[PDB]
């Protein structure tokens, strides 16, 4: 029925290994460019 | 109070400058000095010598959003090169 079941678990190892180093980067990344607006202050002068 | 111990702390003896240029010798204007200038002060009191501390450029920006003007005013600036260091040159 599968053929490929072997080298799809081996490719399904590898994109684990991929996504469990890769994604908290590209969230961090993602945290550090948005960093600034969610830290940026408010305040009102009118005279 | 406040400009009692200012002037008492600050506008001491041995850091302010009397500068004169244009028509006058160095022997004159010693000696006015040393009549008229010493007896300042010098007597530094006890506690609390004014010293500086490095301060910390953040880097950052400020807004004044306020659109009832006819135009727009902006200033950027960057790290300082400071006195001595031929960097200023």
């Amino acid at each position: 029925a599968e053929p490929e079941h072997d080298h799809r678990k081996r490719m399904g190892l590898k994109m684990l290994l991929m996504m469990g180093l890769l994604l908290p980067l590209v969230y961090a990344m993602k945290r550090h460019k948005w960093s600034v607006l969610k830290s940026r202050k408010l305040a009102y002068r009118p005279p | 109070a406040d400009l009692t111990e200012y002037l008492s702390r600050h506008y001491k003896a041995p850091r302010m400058v009397l500068a004169a240029a244009g028509g006058l010798e160095h022997r004159q204007l010693l000696d006015l000095a040393q009549k008229h200038f010493s007896g300042l002060s010098g007597t530094y009191d006890e506690d609390a010598v004014p010293t500086l501390t490095p301060c910390r450029f953040t880097g950052s920006e400020i807004r004044h959003r306020e659109d009832g003007l006819p135009l727009a005013h902006v200033a950027i600036a960057v790290e300082g090169p400071g006195w001595a260091n031929p960097d200023n040159v």
